[PDB]
């Protein structure tokens, strides 16, 4: 039930998500290695995904987390980078989207620098790079990001 | 996937080294996120 709806460059919402995009890319302690070495992207498209019944599973778990923490959903946009992201879209973020591995337990993992996430567009740690041209930093082929409605609730807070 | 750690919905991952690092989050059931947009996109090379 997922629909797809291109955005206008001209629309503030275009502009608004490229610059959160654009603004969130750093350096990293890789040089480059997982996500390729860049200072900026290329923005080739950006839509909206619709689906209601994803919607409506995100709002009810929203609500549930807003109830047990003084009505604060402690929501974010955050990005996301993943090999299933065509999947995601389609049926939602579920176990198999997670990072068994990662150094804050076996869960889902966003970020708020987008070329974190970049980092694993290809898979963890960049994998063998693009599928073309087996390249990490690869400036022809396309990547994708998700720029996701995120609940937090009452967070963890892991030092680094 | 793990659980939460209890009385909390996730994690956040606080850098300590890397003055310029932004977060990181954990979320351990997929009802806590929605996919609102999806960008396609080359990485530049630098000039
Ligand atoms: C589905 N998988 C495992 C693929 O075999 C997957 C793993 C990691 C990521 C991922 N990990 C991150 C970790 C940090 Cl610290 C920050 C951002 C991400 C991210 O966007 N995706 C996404 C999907
Ligand atoms: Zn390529």
């Amino acid at each position: 039930g997922t629909i797809l709806i291109d955005l206008s460059p001209d629309d503030k919402e275009f502009q608004s998500v490229e610059e959160e995009m654009q603004s969130t890319v750093r350096e990293h302690r890789d040089g480059g290695h997982a996500g390729g070495i860049f200072n900026r992207y290329n923005i080739l498209k950006i839509q909206k995904v619709c689906n209601k019944k994803l919607w409506e599973r995100y709002t009810h778990r929203r609500k549930e987390v807003s109830e047990e923490n003084h009505n604060h959903a402690n929501e974010r946009m955050l990005f996301h980078g993943s090999p299933f992201v065509n999947a995601i879209i389609h049926k939602g973020f579920d176990e198999r989207h997670a990072y068994i591995g990662g150094m804050f337990g076996a869960g889902i993992y966003f970020a708020e620098n987008s070329s974190k996430s970049n980092q694993y567009v290809y898979g963890i740690g960049g994998g063998t790079g693009c599928p073309v041209h087996k390249d990490r930093s690869c400036y022809i082929c396309h990547r994708q990001l998700l720029f996701c409605r995120v609940t937090l609730g009452k967070s963890f807070l892991q030092f680094s | 996937m793990a659980h939460s750690p209890p009385g909390h919905h996730s994690v956040t991952g606080r850098p300590s080294v890397n003055g310029l690092a932004l977060a990181e989050y954990v979320i351990y059931r997929g009802e806590q996120a929605y996919p609102e947009y999806l960008i396609t996109y080359q990485i530049m090379r630098p000039e």
